[PDB]
């Protein structure tokens, strides 16, 4: 994008030295972080990354633990109807 | 070189882009190579400009075509064209294979958190037989944890079956897991963005010594890149290096523990280059560009600058930065990555 | 406790082809369950022009009017008139 | 346009995201990029996990 | 006998320990053939024209001078085009 001046306009050259010195001083970057960024509704939605993970997730490791305890303490249950008869 | 004279005697990106140049201007052209060899500087004492800034300044030259960077101080003597080329300050780092032998990565199949989490089942269930049956029954439950799961107990039954089912889906799950690396490996680190790169101190960076690379940090209000400067100042020892060609030799030479904050036009034509281990990460830092210079007041500054928006619409410009980048590119990694 | 542990006379062929039974079973969960994990290991899709390019579930288009499709149209590059040679020819309109 | 405000004097400068073409650069003058920009690639990301 | 089936407390745990060593092993046996068997099924075998210019492992050429060069050179064909420019600048002389 740019900024447009009639062509022989008295304002012509001097906005367009006045935009490198705005980006070199970093004032246009950092205007681009305000408006964007910074007021942004989803400036959390920025930072975490999402990476391709080696090892084997936990949650279906789960399923099989709570069947197991699952059949523990259903066997504790049998234990005592088996130490009274 | 030697057994070739006139203009055929170079060739690349701005070779092929003054005859372009040329073409829709209708003029010959000569390609002369300047003194000094450092262009684009003026000394703080006499305030004399060298280099191809000052060729066209004191008359020496009538137009300039090369990676010149566009600056404030050059455009109060000259007449700057739009750029026909974006870049900006990118990070470069070797492309980690891993390639990754040792101990950490024989636990890699099942999670670090399934390997501790087995064990609170082994003992669990080992205690379970001491209820359903304390030296010779712990010695006995480990003698029947490893045989599966004396039990005349209908409750002791049981823990042996649920016991068997629920390990036979953790060795399942060890072994479809532990097969899907040896056959693809991504692998897949390191993070590519720059606000990553400077949360940790294991992997050095730097930039070049003197140049437009350092200043960016120095005076940015940003607080992302503030946190970058207040590091590279204080970091010893010295991640500066003295030119270019030596920030690039020490990534190779770092074992991955090192990186370079540079140009995306510089760092996109190493990863193309041989040995093949360099690989642009993330997005640039900042916007600049490249452009072509004209004297002021000359008869060739508006002409060349209409063209080469004609040259960029009808995509002439993407398919040269295509030409001598990718197309004749030494990319060994294309190929080594997928054999 | 014959189940817990694999499965004399006539109860040998039944333990016998028990195991062999459930033998099947237990190669077909961890043979079927290598398939799902390696696909994934696959993907993807890559952030790049050519991975949107060379598959066509994830379909792609652009606006209908303006230089975003003037570009893919006269771009003379092999990557992109491919693009543009598919939502140009694209049903329903992308 | 903004381009047509500019030329027919209906105003003195426009300050926008005006794109830097050709057939505009012809008619009015059109000062340094303040902003680099592309065609780019929007997809929904999963939100696949289950 | 007792190597067989899997593995006093001192041996007990000789018979836990020792499955643990030898049910990583089968199962890196396992796991690792399963990845020269996906390997292979990924062959070409045997492809077609186009694949044979997206790699650059098994090299191709043509005749030096002839109806058949000639055809790569101008052929405005995408797929073509992208065996020329291969063909063109591969080192050594194809
Ligand atoms: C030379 N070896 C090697 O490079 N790796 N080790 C295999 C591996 C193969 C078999 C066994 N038993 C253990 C590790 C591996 C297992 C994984 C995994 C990634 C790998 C790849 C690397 C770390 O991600 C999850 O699991």
């Amino acid at each position: 994008y740019g900024i447009a001046t009639p062509k022989g306009s008295s304002l012509g050259t001097p906005v367009n030295l006045a935009v490198l010195k705005l980006s070199e001083q970093g004032v246009l970057d950092k205007l681009k972080n305000k408006w964007w960024y910074d007021k942004g509704e989803c400036g959390a939605k920025d930072s975490g990354s999402k990476e391709k993970t080696s090892a084997l997730s936990l949650s279906n490791v789960a399923g099989v633990f709570y069947i197991l305890v699952g059949g523990l303490g259903l066997a504790m249950l049998v234990a005592l109807i088996e130490f009274c008869y | 070189h030697e057994m070739l004279e006139g203009n055929e005697r170079y060739e690349g990106y701005c070779v092929d882009l003054a005859a372009e140049i040329a073409k829709h201007c209708g003029f010959k052209y000569k390609l002369t190579i300047v003194g000094d060899g450092k262009y684009g500087a003026r000394d703080a004492d006499t305030k004399i400009w060298n280099g191809m800034v000052g060729e066209l300044v004191y008359g020496k030259a009538d137009i300039a075509i090369a990676p010149l960077t566009i600056t404030l101080v050059r455009e109060e003597v000259i007449d700057f064209s739009k750029p026909f080329m974006s870049l900006g300050i990118s990070i470069m780092i070797k492309k980690p294979q891993k390639s990754k032998p040792g101990v950490f990565s024989f636990l890699d199949p099942l999670a670090y958190e399934i390997w501790m989490c087995i064990v609170f089942a082994y003992i669990g269930v080992s205690v379970v037989l001491f209820l359903v049956s304390i030296f010779n029954s712990l010695w006995f439950s480990l003698g029947a944890f490893m045989q599966q799961g004396s039990p005349r107990s209908l409750s002791g039954r049981i823990v042996g079956g649920v016991w068997w089912f629920f390990t036979l889906i953790i060795i399942s799950s060890y072994t479809a897991n532990l097969a899907a690396f040896l056959t693809v490996e991504r692998m897949v680190s390191p993070i590519e963005s720059a606000e990553d790169l400077s949360k940790q101190t294991e992997i050095a960076y730097g930039t070049l010594d003197s140049g437009s690379t350092k200043e960016f940090f120095r005076r940015s209000k940003i607080a992302v890149f503030d946190k970058m400067w207040t590091y590279m100042r204080s970091a010893e020892p010295s991640v500066f290096v003295r030119t270019t060609a030596e920030g690039v030799a020490r990534v190779r030479k770092s074992k991955g523990k090192y990186a370079y904050l540079l140009e995306s036009t510089m760092n996109e034509y190493i990863e193309q280059r041989k040995p093949c281990d360099t690989m642009k990460v993330g997005g640039n830092l900042d916007s600049k560009g490249y452009g072509i210079a004209t004297p002021k007041g000359s008869s060739l500054g508006t002409p060349v600058n209409l063209a080469v928006l004609k040259l960029s619409e009808q995509g002439v410009l993407d398919k040269l930065k295509n030409k001598w980048w990718y197309d004749k590119g030494e990319c060994g990694a294309k190929d080594s990555g997928s054999k």
